[PDB]
């Protein structure tokens, strides 16, 4: 009984290359294949174009590459979803799967030269049309301008076409103008449903002469420490030197949107060689507020609000620090990172997440799961402690309680969160499990990564997996398909996968094998992992010096620059006061805000396995079909669950 | 000065932009090792900062990269920094400063500043005379110049400083610019709202409207405004009646099987299940998985139906039964619905609607069943009629006219068959007696278009009460019965009867698949299924929407569709007219148009929440005592204030007095300015602890001059709270002015500077025939009056001389008659040097820039060009002293009004 | 005695009777910079030594101020803003140059001003799209339009509405320019039949 089967993107979108995994399991001879796109329900014979042939010593794998046409959009904003009709035939056997469809094009980005404008100046942007593997395409694009009460105010439509996805642009701010908020927005012709977007703020303003930044001395408060919040005040000129003045000084409570003022809390202070210091005492603010109980501001933050003179009484310059928590621990647990589901009698690998209430990832800090001795992590530079426990084959939910071990703290410090993971459910209680383990993590580009397949079945029928079927799946497509080769008696297989650039930010490992099993019964058992790479840019731009270091130079000087990149690559350039970002530091264009985005734009909802073999596929963003009638759910939704 | 720098050789810095380096820049340079490296040479700005410089790379291949921001430090060593605000107000006086910074470490500079000369400002920098200070910079150190400016013309003007230091190469200058608000508020009038409906309201279908120019009243003179315009569509959204609910659809999903009948009775849920899914959209909460298993099973029923086919291309239900002409007709029926969904073969079909046509039509076009059907619940209504030749007959017929398009080009017979059949039809509709009939042969006529007049009147007014078609018998039949009168409604595409109709078939909660319910399933899933392909779910929408502005020739066209809806249309005019909108087509839009301008709106300036009095006195080389009395206004005392003190030039405080006040309670001033030089003093901070809001607080120190000198600059005084910048008070003093303020001349909204001198330079040098003559010859001089001064009438700052004019030498734009009395002005100050008194002659004349109002009722100014010469009396003129000036005033007049100008 | 005449410098000029070629000890000179140049007034004097006095860092040459980077544009300088230098201006992409292209340092000779003005770049301006019969285009703007705006035809549905003809050949296009000038569309193709 020979089977066919078809691994498809869970959703699929306009414009944009697809991939698609065809294979012929257990057959004979050179098998044909030809692959159909329709529309659903109906026939538009959207793609017929691709057509392939499998055969011995390919193993019987092979890709089907083809771009699905847009009728772009008729309607609507209410929606609703389409999906499409994806139809194989192998020679005769016809295996078919309707998709559901993103009608995303790929992405947008705008970039201001500034953060905020004068009434009667211009502002300029650029935007950046890129498809979804954030290559340079030229496109029709759709652009308006938002005035803070929404009403967008100039809408015009442009083509990136001979750009090289990079549009230039400029808008004109009247003098007669509502200050606030303005808002520009970009969306595809084909897609108005996507829009992206960008603030900058239009205000009556000045560039001042020096800058001010407040710091803690922790991010953080403790409640019980009685020197109360310390803060250092630094007070430094636009061109480095220090500043000598006085400052003024005032604390506060937030919670929830509302803020609460610490009238008492007021001080004065001299600003000698650019710097201060201020305290604020715990019995002012718990004086402050007359909640006699001090844990009810647990959860609570504090805002400082410096106001620097200058001697001269000329200039005078404010800034402010809000959000500093006030916490009972200095920590706290996320489990984000680690599957929801486990094998039975299989190593379950728990990726603990652990971060300072700001939100920045703890270094070096000690955790465990009750209980108890033999584990123990410390956490790495992103902030992630791999925990692996051992597995009883019970059916029982695995209950895993994660604390903190950081010692000097009195267990009233230490953060703890709990989790539940449920187990694989198999075939007719087959027993037949996979688990696909990877260790190393900051993994970088260049690097290869052993991936540890370990099989658990029979021995009985375990000489019939000849194979692993593997998929690569990144930035939501299928980046990679393969065959890792099984001799019979190999319990653990291992995978060398060499790691490029294209894997970037991530990328999602799935696998299968597939098996008659018990009664001519057809099996196929999978699990899938999630594998971050080292955020970073696919080339390199570096902007530098082009001088020795001698002094400083001086206005009205010439300075040589110096730019590393690409061979071909285009370059936009931008230079900014920082008197500017003083004002406002808000909206600024940066790589890690793109990746973001991209990681927002994600199928997979889930950081690996899943609840069956189907569960598995669905939630790493894949479907499976087939001729013997095994196959995935339907995902109607178009976002992630939650 | 001595080995100096000249002003005039000094370029100031003009250039401060907030944002530059905007180039674009492909890197074509060869790779070493996959870099490419371009150098690029740029020229840095004259602001003294951090340039940040953001890059972003987009490659064909490797995509789009953000790179790290990289700053440059752009200093010198002594360097102006001129502070000046966002907008200044037209008229207000106010203290801009300039810091000038000394970073050398072991240097100390020998610093002359100056301000430049404005006709858009008033200081004490004038057109023949500079403002000038010669100042002490320690090394690492930073000295603040007060400057007070009076602005003058509205609009962007321009400040600009410039300084140099003595005995070495070091100089700087900066050059900004500065917005002038004059006085008033931005404020939004609304002109008009209009309400767009070409159809409704416009007559011809065409609706234009007339707008009006704002009000603009109380708008300031000379200030802008901006009118904008909307045109919002309005989307109308038609109910369209609910579609049946996919859960109930569930159980029509049937495997066929059996014999030449059952096999279609059990295709025929299978079949109209997608067609109305399909149609419906349903599929997503009924599961796409079903679809094509439903698709196997409709295969599956034709596949088999195809063995029940005989030679003769007609069904029957064995294959040893005579052909039935009523269930061929159905299968024709069926199969003509699932062409949409499988593939058929037309020669089956046509083959079988050939039969059809070649042997069971009779001459009279009547189709007849010879063979009937086994089943009687699978045929629905035809039962009990008695009219089974018309209603038969009808049904064929439809089965033949929903095969048409595929068998038209085949078989040759079907048109006049068609007809043939359409005629017998049309002859005996009138007498039909039950509602079925009517609808089925009703719909089997309206496929022609020969449903009119009285035969289509038959059709409607059998409907009870305009919903539903029915007969008194089982439900069934007037179910199917009402779904073929829909069918003919929407062929007839009369949409106004349409939804009670609907409304009562849904009401029905029939959703089909019982025993014998094969008609009414299939009719009314047919006809539910077409009503929603058929059903118009919005008001059509065509907007065609022009501007007429008489300030553009140009035609301004929108056009707003349905799709457009969301879409709003933007147009602004900076003028404010009247504009004329021609609107036409289709839908509903709505208008706005409002405009945002200067209000007259008075004062708007004032010391928001601060009350300050200052009073300078003479204390009893010179010292004398500034007293600064504040109070806030509020209930309750403000918390910590800040005191801005600037001093007159070449005064200090006494460093003895301030002491007392730092040592003392709720006062701090920075040990700072407190261990400071006596000299270099020119501003000191006072900090409040607190400012009481009932009564007045008050301080004063002594203040001492270490520095003679001519024209002094009033001191400043600043009362602001720290966290609030915005709302402050300012106060000037000064010893000779009154309350610190400069002299300035002011009538309706507009200022002109009074600062100059007072009139022409005085004799000496003594003044001849021929300087008199030429100066009065020059071109510019407008009029030459000798005058008798009537009156003086003084006021707190402008003295008023009467003078009457007894002769007018020359005259000017001004028209002016010998007799008639005028009035001069002049500046307080100026009086003692006029030395003016009553009854005595005088001679003037003077430039037409120095009226005052507009004519013929004029006023004139005393300014720097303006003559006065005192003539003598007649009996004075007898004195030994008073000779050469009588001489020379009795020959300038003749010889000015009898010969005038040679040029 | 006695010292010879001056050596001469050259930016700098002396006004005033020099008869003479031995001058005598302890006689002091006034030079003051040249005209090309702009420095402090000082006086040089015989080190009694039969030497003139070395004069410290008084005097400089000049520069033409500061160029603006103007709106949409770039400017290539070669070399540096000293006299006689020159500057040029170009318009990358989209905008025509309204001005000279090439600018020059110069002297006036009482103060240096920017032969040139800096000339603007303006985005390329596009006439009225091709108009087809049975078709119009749509979108927000349409009596007036610039480089890169892109239009999309279409066909009218009458009133009821009906796939009236096809829509064929292309139906988006845009502004653009193959030259520095008006910009043309880049094809003229729809067509509603
Ligand atoms: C599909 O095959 C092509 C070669 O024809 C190969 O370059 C590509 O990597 C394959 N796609 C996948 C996803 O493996």
């Amino acid at each position: 009984s020979p089977m066919y089967s078809i691994i498809t993107p869970n959703i699929l979108r306009l414009e944009s290359e697809e991939t698609m995994v065809l294979e012929a399991h257990d057959a004979q001879g050179d098998v044909p294949v030809t692959v159909t796109v329709h529309d659903f329900p109906g026939k538009k014979l959207v793609l017929s174009s691709e057509k392939t042939v499998l055969t011995p010593a390919t193993n019987h794998m092979g890709n089907v590459t083809f771009t699905i046409p847009a009728n772009r959009e008729f309607k609507s904003e209410k929606g609703r979803n389409k999906f499409v009709t994806v139809q194989a035939t192998f020679g005769t056997q016809v295996v078919e799967k309707v998709v559901l469809v993103s009608l995303q094009s790929g992405y947008l980005f705008i970039q201001t030269d500034k953060t905020i404008y004068t009434p009667g100046s211009t502002v300029l942007y650029r935007i950046f049309t890129v498809n979804h593997k954030l290559l340079p395409v030229g496109r029709t694009v759709m652009v308006n301008i938002e005035n803070p009460e929404g009403i967008p105010v100039k809408q015009d439509s442009l083509s990136s076409q001979n750009q090289l996805g990079v549009l230039p642009l400029s808008w004109d701010i009247p003098e007669l103008v509502n200050m606030g908020q303005w808002k520009i927005r970009a969306y595809y012709e084909n897609s108005p449903q996507q829009v992206f977007s960008t603030e900058f703020e239009v205000k009556e303003y000045v560039l001042p002469s020096f800058e001010v930044i407040v710091e803690p001395t922790e991010k953080f408060y403790y409640i019980y420490n009685e020197k109360g919040l310390e803060v250092t005040i630094t007070a430094r000129f636009l061109y480095g030197k220090k500043v000598e003045g006085t400052a003024f000084v005032i604390f506060g409570i937030q919670d929830g949107e509302q803020r609460i003022s610490l009238p008492e809390s007021l001080k004065r202070i001299p600003i000698e060689d650019g710097s201060g210091e201020v305290v604020l005492s715990r019995k002012v603010l718990l004086d402050g507020v007359q909640n006699p109980r001090a844990e009810d501001l647990v959860g609570k933050s504090l805002y400082v609000s410096a106001t620097v003179i200058l001697h001269s009484g000329s200039d005078m310059v404010q800034a402010e620090r809000s959000g500093i928590p006030i916490v009972t621990s200095p920590y706290q647990i996320h489990f984000t990172k680690t599957p929801k589901y486990f094998k039975p009698g299989m190593p379950f690998d728990l990726m603990v997440f652990v971060t300072n209430p700001d939100g920045s990832p703890a270094y070096r800090v000690p955790v465990a799961v009750q209980g108890e001795d033999t584990v123990q992590s410390l956490t790495q530079g992103d902030g992630v402690a791999k925990l692996s426990i051992n597995t009883h084959p019970s059916q029982k939910p695995l209950s895993i309680t994660v604390r903190t071990k950081k010692q000097e703290l009195s267990e009233a410090e230490q953060a703890t969160r709990t989790m539940q993971a449920l187990p694989y459910s198999t075939v007719g209680n087959s027993n037949n499990y996979l688990h696909l383990s990877v260790l190393r993590t900051e993994l970088r580009p260049g690097e290869t990564l052993n991936v540890n397949f370990l099989l658990r079945m029979d021995r009985a029928h375990e000489a019939k997996i000849r194979y692993y079927t593997y998929l690569i799946m990144n930035k939501g497509r299928l980046l990679k398909a393969g065959r890792q080769v099984r001799e019979p008696g190999q319990d653990l297989v291992v995978l060398p996968l060499s790691i490029t650039t294209d894997f970037i930010p991530s990328f999602r490992l799935v696998a299968y094998y597939t098996l008659i099993g018990a009664s001519g019964q057809r099996e196929v058992v999978a699990d899938s992992v999630w594998v971050d790479v080292k955020d970073s840019c696919v080339g390199s731009l570096v902007v530098k010096s082009g001088q020795s270091e001698d002094r400083q130079p001086v206005p009205g000087q010439q300075m040589t620059l110096k730019i590393e990149g690409d061979h071909g690559a285009r370059v936009v350039l931008v230079a900014v006061d920082k008197g500017v970002f003083v004002l406002n530091k808000k909206n600024k264009l940066t790589q890690s805000k793109i990746w973001d985005v991209v990681e927002k734009a994600d199928i997979g909802c889930t950081p690996g396995s899943g609840k069956d073999y189907a569960g598995v596929f669905s939630d790493a963003g894949l479907t499976f079909t087939s001729s013997s009638g095994q196959q995935t759910a339907q995902r109607a939704e178009l976002q992630c669950p939650q | 000065d001595e080995d100096i720098i000249a002003e005039e050789n000094i370029v100031s810095r003009s250039e401060f932009p907030e944002s530059w380096l905007w180039n674009v820049e492909d890197l074509k340079e060869p790779p070493k090792n996959g870099i490419s490296t371009k150098l690029m040479n740029i020229f840095l700005k004259d602001s003294i900062t951090t340039w940040e410089i953001l890059a972003v790379s987009m490659s064909d291949k490797k995509g789009i990269c953000v790179a790290d921001p990289f700053e440059v430090t752009v200093m010198q060593d002594f360097f102006i920094d001129l502070r000046l605000p966002y907008s200044v107000v037209r008229n207000e006086q106010v203290e801009i400063r300039a810091v000038l910074y000394n970073y050398r470490q072991n240097q100390e500079l020998k610093v002359r500043v100056e301000l430049l000369h404005n006709p858009a400002f008033c200081s004490l920098a004038t057109t023949k005379r500079r403002h000038q200070q010669t100042v002490t910079i320690p090394p690492k150190s930073s000295l603040s110049v007060p400057y007070v400016i009076v602005p003058l013309k509205t609009g962007l003007q321009e400040v600009e400083v410039k300084a140099a230091v003595y005995h070495h190469f070091i100089s700087d200058g900066v050059r900004k610019s500065l917005k002038v608000v004059p006085e008033g508020i931005r404020m939004n009038k609304t002109v008009a709202v209009r309400t767009l409906d070409p159809e409704r309201l416009g007559r011809e279908g065409v609706q234009k409207e007339d707008i009006p120019p704002a009000d603009l009243s109380d708008q300031v003179p000379d200030t802008e405004s901006e009118t904008r315009i909307l045109l919002q569509g309005t989307p109308v959204a038609q109910m369209t009646e609910d579609a049946v609910d996919a859960e109930r659809l569930k159980h029509l999903i049937v495997t066929p099987s059996g014999c030449g009948e059952e096999n279609m009775i059990g295709m025929t849920p299978t079949v109209i299940a997608v067609h109305y899914l399909d149609e419906t959209e349903q599929w997503e909460k009924f599961g796409l998985e079903k679809r094509q298993g439903a698709l196997e099973l409709i295969k599956k029923g034709y596949t088999q139906q195809l063995a029940f086919r005989q030679p003769s291309s007609a069904f029957a239900a064995f294959v040893k039964r005579a052909p039935s002409t009523w269930l061929t007709a159905y299968v024709v029926k069926v199969f003509s619905l699932a062409v949409n969904l499988i593939a058929i073969d037309s020669q089956v079909l046509c083959g079988a609607v050939k039969w059809l046509i070649l042997e069971k039509q009779k001459p009279d076009g009547v189709f007849q069943e010879d063979a009937p059907v086994i089943h009687q619940e699978m045929i629905g209504g035809l039962r009990n009629n008695n009219e089974k030749d018309m209603a038969l007959t009808a049904f064929v017929l439809i089965s033949l006219q929903e095969a048409k398009d595929i068998c038209e080009e085949q078989v040759n017979s079907l048109p006049g068959s068609i007809t043939k059949a359409g005629d017998f039809l049309e002859a005996n509709y009138m007498n039909l007696q039950r509602s079925y009939t009517v609808a089925i042969a009703g719909y089997a006529l309206a496929q022609m278009g020969r449903l009119k007049g009285p035969l289509l009147n038959k059709f409607l007014t059998t409907a009870k009460d305009k919903n539903r078609w029915e007969d008194p018998g089982k439900q069934l039949y007037n179910v199917e019965a009402t779904s073929y009168a829909l069918l003919a409604l929407l062929q007839l595409k009369d949409f106004d009867f349409v939804p009670p109709v609907v409304r009562w078939l849904n009401e029905q909660r029939y959703y089909g698949g019982g025993y014998g319910s094969t008609q009414a399933t299939f009719m009314v899933f047919q006809a539910l299924a077409q009503y929603q392909k058929d059903a118009p779910d919005h008001q059509e929408l065509n907007l065609d929407v022009s501007l007429q502005l008489p300030s553009r020739s140009s035609k301004i066209t929108h056009r707003i569709h349905w799709e457009s809806a969301s879409l709003l249309r933007s147009e602004e005019t900076k003028e404010n007219e009247g504009f004329t909108v021609t609107a036409e087509g289709k839908g509903q839009g709505t208008l706005s148009v409002v405009t945002m301008y200067h209000a007259k709106a008075k004062d708007q300036l004032t010391c928001n929440k601060f009350d300050l009095k200052v009073t300078i006195k003479p204390a009893p080389k010179n010292t004398m005592i500034l007293e600064i009395c504040t109070r806030y206004r509020g209930d309750q005392d403000a918390t910590m204030s800040i005191l801005d003190i600037s001093m007159m030039t070449g005064f200090a405080p006494d460093t003895d007095d301030l002491k007392q006040l730092a040592n003392g309670v709720d006062r701090y001033i920075s040990k700072y300015e407190l261990d400071k030089a006596f000299s270099d003093r020119n501003t000191l901070i006072i900090y409040l602890d607190k400012v009481s809001h009932s009564e007045d607080d008050c301080l004063a120190f002594k203040v001492h001059q270490y520095f003679n000198v001519e024209l002094i600059q009033p001191g400043a005084v600043k009362v602001y709270a720290y966290y609030n910048l915005e709302e402050s008070c300012t106060r000037f003093y000064h010893p000779e002015k009154e309350d610190g303020k400069l002299n300035k001349l002011c009538r309706d909204e507009l200022c002109r500077c009074a600062e100059e001198n007072c009139f022409i330079q005085k004799s000496d040098d003594k003044v001849t025939l021929e300087e008199r003559l030429d100066k009065a010859c020059e071109p510019g001089v407008d009029y030459v009056y000798k005058t008798r001064l009537v009156k003086v009438q003084l006021s707190n700052d402008f003295d008023e001389y009467i003078m009457a004019i007894e002769q007018t030498i020359k005259s000017g734009s001004d028209e002016v008659q010998v007799g008639q009395q005028r009035t001069f002005i002049s500046p307080i100050k100026c009086r003692e040097a006029l030395k003016l008194e009553e009854k005595k002659h005088y001679l003037m004349w003077g430039l037409s820039s120095d009226f005052w109002g507009e004519k013929p009722n004029l006023s004139y100014i005393i300014g720097k060009d303006t003559w006065v010469e005192h003539w003598p009396e007649e009996d004075e003129c007898q004195d030994e002293e008073n000779q050469k000036q009588c001489q020379d005033l009795g020959a300038f007049t003749e010889s000015m009004v009898v010969f005038g100008c040679p040029n | 005695g006695h010292c010879q005449a001056p050596d001469h410098f050259l930016f700098a000029k002396l006004k005033t009777q020099t008869n003479a070629s031995d001058f005598p000890i302890g006689t002091s000179l006034k030079y003051e910079c040249r005209p090309e140049y702009y420095g402090r007034p000082f006086s040089i004097t015989c080190l009694d030594n039969l030497v003139w006095s070395s004069p410290k860092d008084v005097c400089k040459r000049k520069s033409c101020k500061t160029p603006p980077d103007p709106v949409n544009g770039m400017v290539h300088v070669i070399t540096d803003i000293q006299v006689g230098s020159r500057i040029n201006y170009s318009c990358t992409t989209g905008h025509r140059l309204i001005g000279h292209s090439s600018a020059e340092c110069i002297l006036s000779g009482n103060t240096a001003h920017w032969s040139t003005k800096p000339p603007i770049c303006q985005r390329i301006p596009c006439g009225l799209p091709p108009t087809i019969a049975n078709g119009d285009f749509i979108s927000t703007n349409r009596e007036n339009f610039h480089y890169g705006s892109v239009v999309t035809y279409r066909c009218n549905l009458g009133s009821r509405g009906r796939k009236v003809f096809e829509l064929v050949g292309e139906p988006s296009i845009y502004c653009t320019s193959n030259d520095d000038q008006v910009g043309i569309w880049s094809g003229p193709a729809p067509q509603c039949i």
